[PDB]
């Protein structure tokens, strides 16, 4: 049934070009639509717009339709998802229930809209969620959170302090400058909440220039402020940059290694050993060629070495470092040294 | 626990084999040996490394009994068993070929005798074109 | 008393969910109420709002009050906190100053306020003192003041620079456009006061567009600025990533090593040895099994020992490096050769 | 014929002083011809700039037309570009493309143009093209698109989510402030394509100001937005910085290894050594001092020591890491106690 | 004569506090010195500017005057300044000319001012002029030299291509918007003079917003633009503050390796060694215990080692890397065998 | 293939020489001591890692046929070599010294033969003040 | 200071044991296998390498008076005992078990005879719960 | 340069004691060891590494001569050995001790002879407070 799986990784876990080329081919009409729907705002082109959003709606939804169950089906090649739970546990996911509320709000909207403004009110915001579609594994973003888990710690300390320094600077100049007027008669800084604003849009290195301190003491704040201040609203970009790359990076020199073979065919083999332990007409009690006390010693051993080989292979799904080099270093030369000495007394 | 404790201390008393209480890298391999075994001085390390938690290089009786307590259907066994097929799956389907599985247990690693190996390959469902599914071999032997 | 040390660690020292989720819930309450000082700025909202920080304020002055004295009771568990003296230093660290300020002001505030809008002029900032309340470690601002005082050189050095191009920039264009007019009729460039502040919010990147060079000299000049001069605000920002980075992970793959535990014995063991030399009836002397100068010798060799614990620890506190490996390799392969001539002496 | 090998590198892979200060006056004249085309836009300096862009025209164009044609002669110093074919294929590459294209374009636009303004507006894209011919082996480019391809996951990542946060936060903004009026009367966010806008010239941190929210939903949204959505536009700028810094210094430091001169060496010379193993008589068999079935082994063991060097030299042409050490720590140690064991039966 | 190198190391190598106080006092004397020279800008207190920087200025003159003779006189504790020529070789420094230009200039401008706004006009520079004192040993300058000589490629690189990407898109933006007028009816795009001015201030992220594009092709190139160049003006700041650190990480951290002091004690040994085997009559011949041909071979011999102590300093100098530790264990391993091999002959 | 697979699998026995189907490091160098060439361990054990895709430590048949089936006339193979030969070009151009070349052939590496040298240089068109065009010798060592 | 070098130079006279004035490692070994301790040569390495200033690998007298020059009531010192103390404290309170304090002592490190470990525990009160606040030992051991 | 060239062969000649025209590891120490020097092999490797250019592990004629012909009153070995003599300097200012600089000289590296010390400092002006200027040496054994 050799279709079935083909067909999977040809929507699923796409490879070559002919794959590619369909992908792309896929983003380009969503964004297409998409586009059509920002020429749908604009009045002097609502009127086109509305209407070939009529057409191309319905041919979207047949496509997308056939196209899930298509999925829905070909998922059976997997091992989790034979069986109707196992389809029902393939429909939990999120970007298939993304997938499902598309296409039946896109049907619900276009059967009631043809016998209805509010249509295209939600039209918009499903032409806009159907980007999700694009990243069929979720890879973009469960690298950003990852990279995000790890430095937490960061990310909330240059968010606290920043958030603090915008607090207490924006109320001093609050202070300063309640009574200053615009050149233009009005008042910028009436309340608490635009010196927060003004901080926030300052902070951060946008500067609309909507809002800006008049008087000599908001103006020293405000450099004090710009320039101590800003470079904890941009450490992010520094840190999420170094944790993609060395992320990315490290998970594709992973792919080179061949010493995680061996060790989970180790892993494997006694993990299913010690299995066989406990079942007393075993065939594995062979091996050793009667079994007064054997049963124990046998199984702590076996037990033994199956932890031992779980750990094996856990370091070694992961690169290399000083460590080792200092410990195998260690281990190698007095591992040397006894038998130097074992010799030494040989000579005797 | 009275009863496992007491089968534990039998158990330990057959590595002991003295009134000392701690377990050696030689007092090991001589167990091993008589099973003629024939460990490597940095496998009996490595097996007694992963006991103690006091570092000092031997196994008190409460870290025996620590890596008797402890469990093989763990949440985290399983989930290093299933990822460790992995490295043999083409496709990643979830299902692997017999005879391929049978290479992979006869030369790699710990070599496995053959009737072990058809004791293995029997145990699950094997037919259906060849296949078999491995979670199945997983959840068996995580039963324990 | 385990009671004690067990709502300390709840209070001080939080783990597991049921502290965070009150830590949180805490911090809701207190940002809560700053939004409603927020409030009390606009003119629409300044009614309600003066009233309901009325009760909000009694409530949380009992509440921070009543939590105030249990930790410092609480604090007992510790041993250089017992003592009524131990307590007098519990509350000269910063953080419980502040609490203390917090909570004694806002009774001060209340009791004045109730038979007086200078009140709330001071209440607005006792409610943005309050969220220094947060962190219960100062681990956030001890993690900056550390990396900042490991790259105390680069940004004094960044600073020097751009502090100097900003100088000499403005006074140039200062000389370029104090004729220029704006369109609207007045002139932007005035004084080299506000051509600094021009710099300022311009190498920065923020540019609010107030004031703008006209003259082509102006232009050029700014130009070359703006091109060549604006990465010397933004260093710190990758400097400052790099750091924390750093720092974390460092003070988080410290939490593996165990030779740290061996060698903080031999410390401990060696210098307790070490005094128990100096008492001459000590039954430490019964280790070597009369004294004519056996004392001194002693001292010279236990106190040698001392110092090289206490260096073999101090550098296990520290993570790896190529120097161990290269050093170690040395010494192996030195005391090896030795032994090995030793046994091609002893062929003969 | 040294003088072709001279003047090639002399104009293709220039040293010294001599060399540079030709490209770099080369670099000035050019300059200087596209500021005089600058200069003729501003109507105060149409005048002379249109005259004076007549003679220096047709200097460059002589110019560069007699170095192209030198250069082209040149080229037949390399042994690829030796024959007719050879500078057929030296005229295909894209650098001298572009110079062809200029020199002709300028030959038909001054041939026209004398006996025609769109000549003029062909001049000033043609000034603006030349400067592609400063780079005279692509380096620049080159770098950009090996470090881009490097970390292209990286950037298709932060490109996607940045995207996203684009389109769905400025939707809401939309929503949110379709009907707000600006202080001067006119709507700001009148579509879609305005909020995209805005989001773009947000996000990345420039901020013209000309369009700025009002409303308080806008508000908050636009500081949730440009607080937590600005740091993946900025990403390429760390990755990019790190890749260049990393792929030249590499490319620098590999300039020091010597062990590729031997390996390259073995290479040659087993390839050649196999190559000389099919031909039956070839000289290469007296090295071995009959061929009942040799032939065979021979050139079993001679085409394995043949991948063998080339994947030696493939890995020695890369920097050094800790795997190396390790590999190579373990054999050592290996084939040490292997002789060891050899020994401690010559005992016996 | 400690007096004079005490005042030196006073001056000139400050260290501890109160060296450190006296140079604090003295920036912040010309600090204030200069914010009443921005003060003297203003017309509102141009008044007491003026008058009060008629004392201060005489009162600096003296100060600097008589620093600058102490700090000549007290340069002859150095072994390079004594002399004469040793003090004009000290003035023949940067620093020390512009100390030199700056006191000698006060004086000129205060006797001609006495009995003049061009003075004033003079003493604004020179007050900006005189920040340069603060650094005495140029070590900003230095840092940043080095670390911009080093990755002069990187910024060679991004210079031109954000340069072009300038050029070109801002020529595309010229040919969109030359008609376009503003809303306040005038034409902001009227020459590519202004749109470069625009590119300028938009690929740098500051955006001032008084030019705007209006038209949508000018748009879109603009997004495109600040999305895909702006990049490329952010680099130098990664770069710069990687090399920053790196530089002084490495400085001080070589303030501890101890091999640099046997290395240099060889280097000096040899050297001279080599000088005495010219002379015949040298003493150092009796190191052999008749001289047929032996100072030849003894001349290469001790040439030789010259040259390897040489270069085993000067790789003293700089920090460890993997290719010591391949080296080096290949060498012991090979010096083992071979003595694994000697052995196992002995046994014969 | 037949033919092919034919001579392969009698090549293979002359390594066999029992009826493992597997070749061990020994099991190598003994042949090509027969030939008088004394290699090293590691160097047997580079040649033997470099054929095996199980990573058990030997040469199983279809992993000799694997070898033996790819080619040197190689898309990347040709670039290597070319690219070789550049580390002992000076000014790049793509031509070497004859004198250069000998000396490089006769002393670096594996050191030639010096008739073999002979036989090398003559292959090409040597004239020409003494250059020769290094492309030519990977055209004509790549025709296979 | 006078009868303190006094008694430096004889106690550097038992080193010494001739007119060198400089100690080898084995000039040190042998002081110490007088006594019954058998050191290794790179412990000998470590205890010479952190007296001398001169990095010539022997203990000039100059540096010897520089080792017992320098105390051990200390700033510093005072803080690494503290926090080597808190390696082995449950819940960082600043009190650790007697039970535990006497399990460390006994096994890790340089083992202790057992009866200093009864004179170590006596020397603070001990009694409260069997807590000991080890700020007591530091005060105690740091008071010289 | 035909008399330098012709001492240079005469001195190239004792080292090559053959008609090989290359200089061995072992063809050097036993020059040395005739000397009663007794170099280390790791230093007669190091020695022979900074001669050759070729990488093989002997020294060529021309690359003797190459050695040879360069020189060391130089732009560069100056500063090195300028540089060199500043570990020394306390406080910078170009002066040195007389009796700091005989106690490097005798102990440090490469240990000298004391009358050669005696020699040495005898050929600068070593009066003055017992300070000597390092760069008079410096200039001194950089004439050549
Ligand atoms: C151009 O050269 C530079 C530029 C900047 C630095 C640099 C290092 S650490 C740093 N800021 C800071 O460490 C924090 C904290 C100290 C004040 C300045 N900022 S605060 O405004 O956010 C701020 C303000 C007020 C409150 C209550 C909290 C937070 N600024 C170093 C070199
Ligand atoms: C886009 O590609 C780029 C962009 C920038 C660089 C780069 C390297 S170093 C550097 N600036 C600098 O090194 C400093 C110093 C030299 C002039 C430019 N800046 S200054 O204005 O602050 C400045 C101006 C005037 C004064 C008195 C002090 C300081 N600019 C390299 C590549
Ligand atoms: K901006
Ligand atoms: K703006
Ligand atoms: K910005
Ligand atoms: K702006």
């Amino acid at each position: 049934t050799h279709v079935q799986g083909r067909v999977y990784n040809f929507l699923e876990r796409p490879t070559g070009w002919k794959c590619f080329v369909y992908h792309f081919a896929v983003f380009l009409i969503v964004l297409v639509c998409l586009i059509f729907s920002v020429l749908s705002t604009i009045e002097q082109y609502a009127a086109l717009a509305t209407g070939t959003l009529f057409w191309m709606e319905i041919v979207l939804v047949v496509f997308f339709g056939t196209e899930y169950v298509v999925r829905l089906w070909s998922a059976g090649c997997r091992s989790k998802y034979v069986g109707l739970w196992g389809r029902l546990r393939f429909a939990r996911k999120p970007i298939s229930i993304i997938d499902l509320i598309v296409v039946v709000a896109s049907m619900v909207v276009l059967c009631v809209g043809s016998k209805a403004t509010s249509a295209i009110r939600g039209i918009r915001f499903l032409q806009i969620l159907r980007m999700l579609h694009v990243d069929r594994q979720g890879g973009t973003w469960r690298l950003l959170g990852s990279v995000v888990f790890i430095h937490r710690q960061e990310l909330i300390t240059t968010l606290y302090i920043g958030f603090l320094g915008l607090i207490f600077s924006s109320y001093f100049v609050y202070l300063a400058e309640k009574d200053a007027v615009n050149e233009s008669g009005r008042v910028e800084f009436g309340s608490y909440a635009d010196a927060l604003w003004w901080g926030v849009v300052t902070v951060t290195t946008i500067g609309y220039g909507d809002k800006v301190p008049q008087t000599w003491v908001g103006k020293t704040i405000a450099s004090c402020f710009s320039v101590f201040a800003i470079s904890f609203f941009a450490l992010p970009a520094g840190i999420l940059g170094s944790g993609f790359a060395l992320k990315v990076q490290q998970k594709q020199r992973q792919k080179h290694f061949n010493r995680q073979i061996p060790a989970a065919a180790s892993l494997i083999q006694t993990a299913w050993r010690c299995y066989a332990a406990e079942n007393p007409d075993s065939s594995t009690w062979k091996i050793y060629i009667l079994r007064e006390h054997h049963r124990a010693t046998i199984k702590v051993i076996r037990r033994m070495q199956y932890f031992v080989a779980k750990k094996k292979f856990q370091q070694a799904r992961k690169p290399y470092d000083v460590r080792d080099v200092i410990e195998q270093y260690s281990q190698g030369h007095l591992n040397l040294m006894v038998r130097i000495k074992e010799l030494q007394r040989r000579l005797d | 626990t009275e009863e496992q404790i007491a089968e534990f201390k039998e158990a330990f008393s057959l590595f002991d084999k003295d009134g000392d209480g701690t377990i050696t890298t030689k007092e090991l391999g001589t167990v091993m040996r008589s099973l003629g075994q024939n460990p490597t001085e940095a496998e009996l390390q490595d097996m007694i490394n992963e006991v103690d938690a006091d570092g000092n290089g031997t196994i008190d009786f409460p870290e025996f009994l620590t890596m008797m307590a402890r469990k093989m259907k763990d949440t985290d066994s399983e989930e290093e068993i299933r990822e460790a097929f992995r490295v043999f799956d083409k496709d990643g389907n979830g299902y692997i070929s017999a005879a391929e599985l049978r290479h992979v247990m006869t030369n790699l690693g710990e070599k496995l005798t053959d009737e072990e190996v058809d004791e293995m390959i029997r145990e699950a469902d094997i037919d259906g074109d060849g296949q078999v599914n491995y979670e199945e071999f997983v959840q068996m032997m995580t039963a324990k």
